[PDB]
RNA sequence: GGGGGGAACCUGGGGAACUGAAACAUCUCAGUACCCAGAGGAGAGGAAAGAGAAAUCGACUCCCUGAGUAGCGGCGAGCGA
RNA sequence: UGGUUCGUGGAGCCAUGGGGGAAUCUGGGCGGACCACCGCCUAAGGCUAAGUACUCCGGGUGACCGAUAGCGCACCAGUAC
RNA sequence: GUAGGGAAACCGAGUCCGAACAGGGCGCAGCGGCCGCAAAGUCCGCGGCCGUGGACCCGAAACCGGGC
RNA sequence: GCUGGGGCUAGGAGUGAAAAGCUAACCGAGCCCGGAGAUAGCUGGUUCUCCCCGAAAUGACUUUAGGGUCAGCCUCAGGCG
RNA sequence: GUGGAGCCUGGGAGUGAGGGCGCGAGCGAUAACGUCCGCGUCCGAGCGCGGGAACAACCGAGACCGCCAGCUAAGGCCCCC
RNA sequence: ACCCGGUGAAAUUGAACUGGCCGUGAAGAUGCGGCCUACCCGUGGCAGGACGAAAAGACCCCGUGGAGCUUUACUGCAGCC
RNA sequence: UGAAAUACCACCCUGGCGCGGCUGGGGGCCUAACCCUCGGAUGGGGGGACAGCGCUUGGCGGGCAGUUUGACUGGGGCGGUCGCCUCCUAAAAGGUAACGGAGGCGCCCAAAGGUCCCCUCAGGCGGGACGGAAAUCCGCCGGAGAGCGCAAGGGUAGAAGGGGGCCUGACUGCGAGGCCUGCAAGCCGAGCAGGGGCGAAAGCCGGGCCUAGUGAACCGGUGGUCCCGUGUGGAAGGGCCAU
């Protein structure tokens, strides 16, 4: 039958429209209060996953 | 971080949000910190106080 | 008038486990296998105390699509209108 | 408690084992807690073809098998054992 | 498929973060003498490999249900 | 005490002067059919020919250590030169 | 320096039990056909060929096929030869 | 038991044209090297070898295999309050 | 006369008592539900609104049920170990193993942080009441052997060491470019803007001489934001920023 769509990517990540998976920077979830401001900024921003890692999670989303 | 080395936040005296969080000694200081910040609301420099995290 | 029977098919009353989660308990397998009652050439459902935003539609059944969408989920594996 | 995509979730809706327990349209149920507004619909009686499912049976047709294949059985097979 | 960016409201060849008109992230783009021709993309065939299913084949010890 | 015949008790159940003994010639959970093609990161096996290239047994992480994901190393297509 | 070199993008892997030897160390006993790293090599996959009596990895040497032709390598040249 | 007449199995079995020593070889060689020994083929006997046969080692370890049993392991359930 | 001041009439307040409602417990009795029983049964006898049973609450509970019960390892067990930092092994770039050789971390500091100004050690000899090997003072020599919170290494007085003044940059919004690297992480960062600190200024300042002092997701808490809000307005509940 037609594949499913693996939600746990779907809510983590996004396809560019070019191509590329975006996901959100790992290590402000907490202990936050001795981390520079320097650190918690940077960790604000999205970035772009190595390729052999958005391959994979691509295929988990086949109907985007 | 210990029992008496706290974690702590500092609130903007004027808009009383809480822009940093930081640590004391509440041994060594145990009265409330006071220490001027820039508030990125208030866009300007503040008194902060020290309020529990 | 009833009883018993009939390959599958159907509805109702009950209802697992291996397995999968690379362990396992929620979860999954699945309301599946199976037991039982009943039905007929089909059975069920059916003429809105409906749908749900269209100032709208107009019983029910069935196929295509909507859609692996909306959502559900030790937000895991998966499940899925 | 169950059903639903909904696993307690903000958890409504549909169903109901226990307790309490109304009204007859100025009555009542619903639109996902709840309240108001605005709409939708009439529960607690019953029946209802067709489109749908299956293949013991009959026929038709195979880029289906050709006796270790094809049904377990082309033959006195659910037999001998 | 022809538009993307943002959790979203929303805006849109931009958008998001931001006070910024700062900076950054993610986006935005044919050849010949109009036509050929090559092309987004998409449809179908074919082939490799992946997902779902017993999924290359044979093999447990066991677990469960209903009977004997 | 032994024994004939007629009876009752069964599968997480019986029966046991107790040995986990016996319950139809293998019982720490009978047998048959079914779920079922359970599952097996294990062992085995994997069928014509010719031609070109041609490894690895490392690193990181892993209830991981004889299994994996990524990287390294091989190969093919396109492109660069 | 034009090489089965290199680089970019992408399709398909396999491998993730190594082993001997030389050198450099640790562990061991200045033991092990011991063990654990480093550089290299060969076997693995060249158990094809010559030598080493025989003998994966020591020496010689990278087997496309054919010849009752020639030169060499290691090693040999008294007989087995 | 043996010989003659009658009837006539079996496990096992890659194929066999199947000797000793000292070596070598995956470390215990009929099968490689060197040497020694040895005409062809049976029949009765003996068990030292063919790491002889049988049984995919019960020991031991490994598998995120299973099952019985235990408990102040975990989480449920009966039962009882 | 006090804050309000008086005869009288209402509403209510305190607390108490009596008659009643209506219920909460308690004790006693009844009989008829319900249970047991009795040649007799629309009945008698006994128990009795208890017990039994239905729904629900919490508890005990190997009687039973499903499972879990890690890895490395000179076999396994036992013991030891598991992440992070320093040194060595490490073969003079980087990296590099063993249950190889030695140590340390899981904190701390409101100054032990930013800037400006000033200052310079340990130790040895000689000298000085109480006063010593060593307290403090003086003199001479003394480049770093002291110090730098804590392991070790690197670094360092032309300060990173000691003292003082003003301070909060232990910033907000970003971030060219790199180090390291399988991923994910870790690391360094000039420069621009906002609003500041110190300094006359050049300038420095996005914690600490440096390297350890740590934990991805999920799930939830708190502050802010005011982005979504299931017909509409709200609300419930989410999202986002911070923790
Ligand atoms: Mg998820
Ligand atoms: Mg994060
Ligand atoms: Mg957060
Ligand atoms: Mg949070
Ligand atoms: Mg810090
Ligand atoms: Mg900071
Ligand atoms: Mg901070
Ligand atoms: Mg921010
Ligand atoms: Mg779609
Ligand atoms: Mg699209
Ligand atoms: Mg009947
Ligand atoms: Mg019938
Ligand atoms: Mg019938
Ligand atoms: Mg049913
Ligand atoms: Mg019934
Ligand atoms: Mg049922
Ligand atoms: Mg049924
Ligand atoms: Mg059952
Ligand atoms: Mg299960
Ligand atoms: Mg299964
Ligand atoms: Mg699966
Ligand atoms: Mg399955
Ligand atoms: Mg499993
Ligand atoms: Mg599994
Ligand atoms: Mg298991
Ligand atoms: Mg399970
Ligand atoms: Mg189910
Ligand atoms: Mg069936
Ligand atoms: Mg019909
Ligand atoms: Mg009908
Ligand atoms: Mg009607
Ligand atoms: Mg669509
Ligand atoms: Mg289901
Ligand atoms: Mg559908
Ligand atoms: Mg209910
Ligand atoms: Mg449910
Ligand atoms: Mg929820
Ligand atoms: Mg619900
Ligand atoms: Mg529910
Ligand atoms: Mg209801
Ligand atoms: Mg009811
Ligand atoms: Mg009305
Ligand atoms: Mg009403
Ligand atoms: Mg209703
Ligand atoms: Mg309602
Ligand atoms: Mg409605
Ligand atoms: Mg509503
Ligand atoms: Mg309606
Ligand atoms: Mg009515
Ligand atoms: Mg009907
Ligand atoms: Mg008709
Ligand atoms: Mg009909
Ligand atoms: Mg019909
Ligand atoms: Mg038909
Ligand atoms: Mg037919
Ligand atoms: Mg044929
Ligand atoms: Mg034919
Ligand atoms: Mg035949
Ligand atoms: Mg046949
Ligand atoms: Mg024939
Ligand atoms: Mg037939
Ligand atoms: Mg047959
Ligand atoms: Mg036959
Ligand atoms: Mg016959
Ligand atoms: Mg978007
Ligand atoms: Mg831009
Ligand atoms: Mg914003
Ligand atoms: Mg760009
Ligand atoms: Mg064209
Ligand atoms: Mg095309
Ligand atoms: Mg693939
Ligand atoms: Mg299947
Ligand atoms: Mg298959
Ligand atoms: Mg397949
Ligand atoms: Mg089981
Ligand atoms: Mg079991
Ligand atoms: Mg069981
Ligand atoms: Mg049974
Ligand atoms: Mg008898
Ligand atoms: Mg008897
Ligand atoms: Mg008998
Ligand atoms: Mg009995
Ligand atoms: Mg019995
Ligand atoms: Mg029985
Ligand atoms: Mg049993
Ligand atoms: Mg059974
Ligand atoms: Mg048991
Ligand atoms: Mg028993
Ligand atoms: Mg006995
Ligand atoms: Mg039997
Ligand atoms: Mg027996
Ligand atoms: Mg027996
Ligand atoms: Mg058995
Ligand atoms: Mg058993
Ligand atoms: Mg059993
Ligand atoms: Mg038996
Ligand atoms: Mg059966
Ligand atoms: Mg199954
Ligand atoms: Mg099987
Ligand atoms: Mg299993
Ligand atoms: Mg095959
Ligand atoms: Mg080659
Ligand atoms: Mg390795
Ligand atoms: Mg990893
Ligand atoms: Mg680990
Ligand atoms: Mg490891
Ligand atoms: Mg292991
Ligand atoms: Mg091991
Ligand atoms: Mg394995
Ligand atoms: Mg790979
Ligand atoms: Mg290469
Ligand atoms: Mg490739
Ligand atoms: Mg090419
Ligand atoms: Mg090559
Ligand atoms: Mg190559
Ligand atoms: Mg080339
Ligand atoms: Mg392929
Ligand atoms: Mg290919
Ligand atoms: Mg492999
Ligand atoms: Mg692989
Ligand atoms: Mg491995
Ligand atoms: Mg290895
Ligand atoms: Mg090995
Ligand atoms: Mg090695
Ligand atoms: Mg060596
Ligand atoms: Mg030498
Ligand atoms: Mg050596
Ligand atoms: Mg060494
Ligand atoms: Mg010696
Ligand atoms: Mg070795
Ligand atoms: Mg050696
Ligand atoms: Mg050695
Ligand atoms: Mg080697
Ligand atoms: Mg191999
Ligand atoms: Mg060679
Ligand atoms: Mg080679
Ligand atoms: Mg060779
Ligand atoms: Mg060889
Ligand atoms: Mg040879
Ligand atoms: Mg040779
Ligand atoms: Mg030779
Ligand atoms: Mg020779
Ligand atoms: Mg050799
Ligand atoms: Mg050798
Ligand atoms: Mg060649
Ligand atoms: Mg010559
Ligand atoms: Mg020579
Ligand atoms: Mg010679
Ligand atoms: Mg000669
Ligand atoms: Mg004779
Ligand atoms: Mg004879
Ligand atoms: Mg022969
Ligand atoms: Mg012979
Ligand atoms: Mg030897
Ligand atoms: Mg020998
Ligand atoms: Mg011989
Ligand atoms: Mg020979
Ligand atoms: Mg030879
Ligand atoms: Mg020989
Ligand atoms: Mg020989
Ligand atoms: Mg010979
Ligand atoms: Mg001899
Ligand atoms: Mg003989
Ligand atoms: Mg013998
Ligand atoms: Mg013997
Ligand atoms: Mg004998
Ligand atoms: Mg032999
Ligand atoms: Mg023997
Ligand atoms: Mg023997
Ligand atoms: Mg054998
Ligand atoms: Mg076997
Ligand atoms: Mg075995
Ligand atoms: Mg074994
Ligand atoms: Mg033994
Ligand atoms: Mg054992
Ligand atoms: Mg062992
Ligand atoms: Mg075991
Ligand atoms: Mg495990
Ligand atoms: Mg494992
Ligand atoms: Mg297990
Ligand atoms: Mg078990
Ligand atoms: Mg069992
Ligand atoms: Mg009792
Ligand atoms: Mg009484
Ligand atoms: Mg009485
Ligand atoms: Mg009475
Ligand atoms: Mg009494
Ligand atoms: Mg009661
Ligand atoms: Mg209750
Ligand atoms: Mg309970
Ligand atoms: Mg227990
Ligand atoms: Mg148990
Ligand atoms: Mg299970
Ligand atoms: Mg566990
Ligand atoms: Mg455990
Ligand atoms: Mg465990
Ligand atoms: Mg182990
Ligand atoms: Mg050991
Ligand atoms: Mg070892
Ligand atoms: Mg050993
Ligand atoms: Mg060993
Ligand atoms: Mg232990
Ligand atoms: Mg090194
Ligand atoms: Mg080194
Ligand atoms: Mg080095
Ligand atoms: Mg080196
Ligand atoms: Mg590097
Ligand atoms: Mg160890
Ligand atoms: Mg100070
Ligand atoms: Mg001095
Ligand atoms: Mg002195
Ligand atoms: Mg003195
Ligand atoms: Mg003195
Ligand atoms: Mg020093
Ligand atoms: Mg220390
Ligand atoms: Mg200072
Ligand atoms: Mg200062
Ligand atoms: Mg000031
Ligand atoms: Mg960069
Ligand atoms: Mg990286
Ligand atoms: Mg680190
Ligand atoms: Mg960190
Ligand atoms: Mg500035
Ligand atoms: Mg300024
Ligand atoms: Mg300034
Ligand atoms: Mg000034
Ligand atoms: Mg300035
Ligand atoms: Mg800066
Ligand atoms: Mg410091
Ligand atoms: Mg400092
Ligand atoms: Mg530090
Ligand atoms: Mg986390
Ligand atoms: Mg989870
Ligand atoms: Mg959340
Ligand atoms: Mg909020
Ligand atoms: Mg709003
Ligand atoms: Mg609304
Ligand atoms: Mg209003
Ligand atoms: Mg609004
Ligand atoms: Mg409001
Ligand atoms: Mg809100
Ligand atoms: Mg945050
Ligand atoms: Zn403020």
């Amino acid at each position: 039958p037609k594949m499913k769509t693996h939600k746990g990517a779907k809510k983590r990540v996004k396809i560019t429209a070019s191509g590329k998976v975006v996901a959100m920077k790992t290590g402000k979830r907490h202990l936050n209060w001795q981390k520079s401001g320097k650190e918690i900024r940077q960790k604000g921003r999205k970035f772009v996953l190595a390729k052999p890692e958005a391959e994979r999670i691509k295929l988990l989303l086949p109907y985007e | 971080a210990s029992e008496v080395r706290i974690k702590l936040l500092l609130e903007c005296t004027e808009c009383k949000r809480r822009n940093y969080a930081t640590e004391k000694n509440k041994r060594n200081t145990p009265n409330k910190l006071e220490l001027r910040k820039y508030c990125p609301w208030c866009r300007k420099h503040t008194v902060h106080r020290e309020v529990k995290i």
